[PDB]
């Protein structure tokens, strides 16, 4: 799930660029620019911190957020970089939506273009939004926004019509996670009512045959490079990273690390990992997912123990990860092995990285922690 | 903090 | 009728999740208060040292 | 027979409408459940981050 | 694609069955006059009728009330026949509207056609259809053929199903074949809802493909 899949052998290392705590409240929404070298930072304080890699890295007096705009209000926990739309969509608790051309402040110190497109979505049907993704094809600009309350619809950034709607997955209920096909094939929605749901991208056909029966929360989505009919997802509890065959609609993949047994009914381990990043390389998918255990996760399938990851906990001997084959699939069990705490001290959720034979990665916590790893 |  | 049974189950789940949401919000408030208290204690210790 | 048939057609339309209304109510209830569960998850995540 | 001018050929087609059932049996109107009982449907396991079909350019007549030959529908109205209307291809091609009726005894003294509807000869964009265009019935009423046609036959849930099926079958589907099977399965449910829908009259109108490109050719007037 990344352009120019890299060669095998990806392992992490102990380098970083900068750290920030500017966001007064928790930050749970970031956007990474495509045409440029910048990424967006927003916080539960209803304020968004814009950070430019070129400037924020160093060689400057202060690496403060370039574009800090709080006119949205509420809690800003929804942001996205519109695909070739020269607009940035932002969402806040108060059922409102914004699509601003804040890039207007690039060269001079001038007011950032307020939301070129904005809307206060229905408080009951959609609230403001739970999901929002824009589709770019040059000729048309279509962005798809989902709300926590079961509802899925798209909004063309260059069109007034908003008929692109997906009938609420009522059985799915909660709508807080969705997956996207790389070629606009189909979408899957991460929910928490136990059941899961999938959507098509050609005809937007609703396909609800996925689930984690325990009524578990699933907010993580990436396209499983292993099978176009397979997807990559992360769910809360037991440090779960599983791949689900949505035809069966259940996850069949593991890195088992949890007090809970595999697919444990009680899930004795409530810890999990999220913010997964997908790319095909080294004979299997190569992923970097935010480990809610604060385990900076550079994850491997064939040799998870053998490879190297960005996580901490130096007290653990050489990386320990179990590789198995279970009922037609290879199963993995993840097993564990003055000063100042370098690692984040909050519930880390977001990760973003850039490199070319070398580069940097961005990390954050559940309160505003900023970790810019090199 | 405030990065002035 | 089948769909209605499923929806009633999902609605009971919604009510339970909302109760847990209120509980988790109160708990997060207490945790943030504790974190602020720890930061203030660190402030005082740092000032003394 | 015609009274029965008219009542039957009216009740079939009414049943289809009731099913659609129940579907809409269920979609709204799933939206509300989504909001409540998202609140629960965010509150737990915030307690954990704190 | 083709220009209409060159051909100017007379009208011909095939026959198809009307979806609308004879639930239009004028229960009270039956309670009034004794003739109606003589209705072919009234007295047969099914209903044959005397076909009438014509084309009018926005209401101006341009052909004759074409009627099919003697065929059996008093037990099954399955129409497997052809008909040649009296309208030339270029004849009043602009704004031409296919209006028709079927003559079946509204009574022993009332044997005539009381079913009619009007639809443009070409499509909503101008392309002619030489393929079946099932028509919206106007029971107890006959066709008019005017541009403001009062009984539309040819140009939503069923609409969405049909449009999506047309788009997909045009060759607009990705290498993920599984949807097409599920596509038809769910089109089955949509059609089930549409059929459960009642208090409506319909007809299957099968425009005969032309052996000029040998298809339901899309002709545009010129």
């Amino acid at each position: 799930w990344e352009s120019k899949p890299p060669p095998p052998g990806w392992r992490p290392k102990g380098l970083l660029v900068a750290h920030l705590h500017e966001h007064k409240s928790a930050v749970n929404r970031i956007r990474v620019s495509d045409e440029h070298s910048l990424f967006a930072t927003c916080s539960n304080d209803g304020t968004v911190k814009i950070w430019n890699s070129q400037k924020m890295e160093g060689k400057t007096t202060t690496t403060r957020s370039i574009l800090t705009y709080s006119r949205i209000g509420g809690r800003v926990k929804t942001l996205t970089f519109c695909q070739g739309s020269h607009y940035l969509a932002i969402a806040s608790d108060n059922g409102a939506v914004q699509l601003l051309g804040i890039e207007a402040s690039k060269l001079p110190k001038s007011p950032k273009i307020h939301p070129l497109q904005s809307r206060i979505l229905d408080q009951k049907e959609d609230g403001c939004v739970v999901d929002m993704h824009h589709f770019n094809s040059g000729a048309q600009s279509v962005l798809a926004y989902a709300t926590v309350n079961g509802s899925l619809v798209g909004w063309d950034l260059r069109s007034s019509s908003n008929a692109w709607t997906l009938k609420h997955d009522l059985k799915s209920g909660l709508i807080t996670s969705f997956a996207v096909d790389i070629h606009q094939c189909w979408l899957c929605i991460g929910t928490s009512s136990g059941t899961m749901a999938c959507w098509d991208m050609r005809f937007q056909l609703p396909i609800s045959s996925h689930c984690h029966p325990s009524r578990a929360r699933i907010r993580r989505l990436s396209m499983h490079p292993l099978y176009q009919s397979w997807v990559i997802a992360a769910v809360q509890g037991n440090n779960e990273v599983s791949m689900w065959d949505m035809e069966t609609g259940d996850r069949r993949f593991t890195l088992w690390a949890s007090s809970a047994p595999p697919l444990s009914e009680l899930q004795p381990s409530p810890h999990s990992v999220h913010g997964i990043y997908c790319s095909p390389a080294d004979g299997n998918p190569i992923l970097l997912t935010a480990g809610s255990d604060m385990k900076i996760r550079f994850w491997d399938l064939a040799y998870p123990e053998r490879s190297y990851v960005v996580a901490g906990s130096t007290s653990s001997p050489s990386v320990s990860y179990y590789r198995k084959i279970i009922e037609g699939t290879e199963v993995v069990q993840e097993i564990q092995n003055e000063s100042l705490p370098v690692g984040h001290h909050d519930i880390i959720t977001d990760v973003a990285t850039f490199q070319t034979t070398q580069g940097f990665i961005v990390t954050a916590s559940r309160d505003g922690i900023v970790k810019v790893w090199k | 903090f405030e990065v002035r | 009728q089948k769909l209605y049974s499923r929806a009633q189950r999902h609605q009971e789940k919604k009510e339970k999740i909302q109760r847990h949401n209120r509980k988790l919000g109160d708990l997060v408030e207490k945790k943030t208060i504790d974190l602020r208290s720890h930061y203030e204690r660190l402030a005082n210790l740092r000032r003394s040292h | 027979v015609e009274k029965n048939r008219k009542i039957v057609a009216e009740n079939l339309e009414k049943v289809q409408a009731e099913a659609e209304r129940l579907d809409q109510e269920e979609a709204q209830y799933q939206r509300e459940y989504s909001e409540f569960k998202r609140q629960q998850l965010e509150l737990d995540d915030e307690l954990k981050s704190v | 694609y083709i220009y209409s001018c060159d051909l100017d050929i007379n009208v011909q087609l095939k026959i198809g069955s009307l979806e609308g059932k004879r639930e239009q049996k004028s229960y009270k109107a039956v309670l009034e006059d004794p003739m109606l009982k003589f209705s072919g449907l009234y007295q047969e396991t099914c209903s044959d009728l005397y076909v009438t079909c014509q084309v009018f350019a926005e209401g101006k007549p341009l052909a004759l009330p074409v009627r099919t030959s003697y065929k059996a529908f008093s037990t099954r109205w399955n129409w497997n026949e052809w008909l040649k209307l009296p309208v030339k291809y270029p004849d009043l091609p602009r704004n031409a509207q296919v209006a028709l009726t079927i003559w079946d005894v509204y009574g022993p003294g009332k044997a005539v056609p009381v079913g009619g509807t009007t639809v443009s000869l070409f499509g909503k964009y101008g392309m002619f259809r030489q393929g079946m265009h099932d028509l919206k019935v106007w029971p107890n009423v006959e066709a008019d053929g005017s541009e403001p046609t009062k009984t539309p036959g040819r140009t939503d849930q069923m609409s969405r199903l049909a449009k999506l099926t047309k788009a997909h079958r045009q060759g607009h589907m990705v290498k993920v074949d599984w949807l097409d099977r599920l596509t038809f399965r769910e089109i089955e449910m949509i059609n089930e809802s549409e059929k459960r829908s009642s208090n409506f009259m319909y007809l299957m109108v099968e425009f005969r493909c032309v052996k000029c490109d040998d298809k339901e050719y899309g002709i545009v007037y010129y």
